[PDB]
């Protein structure tokens, strides 16, 4: 999973 | 010519890139103190980190990008993310000693400073090759910003779902890009000029794949992967 990527992308 | 749309996306694109790139790089001084034994590592590992968050700022507002699903987003920006990064470095690059120019001596980087991050010529030689053709060709700003948003939205990045649609917004970007060409460049430096900036791009794949080479190799110590970020750690890998 990618979290922060996740974070920064929304 | 170009159309409405089009002059629309090389606006957007344009704004988004001032908002995502400092020429001041004001923000170079929060990151660890660079240090002229992989010395720089702590240095470049938060300069990189500093600049995957621009480069998905940036992912973000390209027309189309947002209508891809989460892992798509994700598959395009951990695959592009360095390309993206040595492409969007060009802006500091300079031809008169091959160093990248970042406002102060300080942060002002060379070859010595990216082998001292734990780097081989085998990706630092070609690296400069690109940079020094890459600025030959004297892009305009719209034609720099175009290039960062084709490469991020490639159909051929491996774990790609929806491919047709990551297809169709590249398309509208390449035409957008080719018609810019044709219109707004004037001869000879518009000569074959797409055609060299997709071979831009087909050098990058080659250095992407050493750069993760030789991460993996750098990483693989957990002495390195400590001196490393989180946010590099999840993008480029763990
Ligand atoms: C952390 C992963 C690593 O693998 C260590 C395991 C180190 C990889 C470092 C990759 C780099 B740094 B060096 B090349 B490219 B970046 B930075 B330095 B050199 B190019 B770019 C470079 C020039 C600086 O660009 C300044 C730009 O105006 C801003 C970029 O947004």
């Amino acid at each position: 999973n990618h979290p922060m990527l996740m974070n920064l992308l929304k | 010519k170009l159309s409405e749309e089009q002059q629309h996306i090389i606006a957007i694109l344009l704004d988004a890139h001032h908002k995502t790139y400092d020429p001041t790089y004001a923000d170079f001084r929060d990151f660890r103190p660079p240090v002229r034994p992989l010395s720089m590592l702590p240095h470049l590992a938060d300069l990189v980190s500093y600049s995957i968050q621009k480069v998905i700022g940036f992912a973000k507002m390209i027309p189309g990008f947002r209508d891809l699903t989460s892992d798509d987003q994700i598959v395009l920006l951990k695959s592009s993310a360095i390309e993206v990064i040595m492409l969007r470095s060009n802006q500091s690059f300079t031809m008169d000693d091959m160093s990248w120019d970042c406002g102060s001596q300080d942060y002002k980087y060379d070859v010595t400073d990216v082998s001292k991050a734990g780097h081989t010529l085998e990706l630092i030689e070609p690296l400069i090759k690109f940079q020094v053709g890459l600025k030959k060709l004297n892009l305009h700003e719209e034609e720099h910003v175009l290039l960062m948003a084709i490469c991020i939205v490639s159909p051929d990045r491996p774990g790609v779902q929806d491919a047709k649609l990551v297809e169709a917004i590249q398309d509208r970007l390449s035409n957008t890009l080719q018609t810019y060409i044709r219109c707004r460049h004037p001869p000879p430096g518009s000569h074959q000029l797409y055609a060299k900036m997709i071979q831009k791009l087909a050098d990058l794949r080659s250095l992407n794949e050493e750069h993760s080479k030789q991460y993996r190799s750098l990483s693989f110590q957990p002495e390195n992967s400590m001196k490393l970020t989180p946010l590099v750690l999840e993008v480029f890998g763990n």
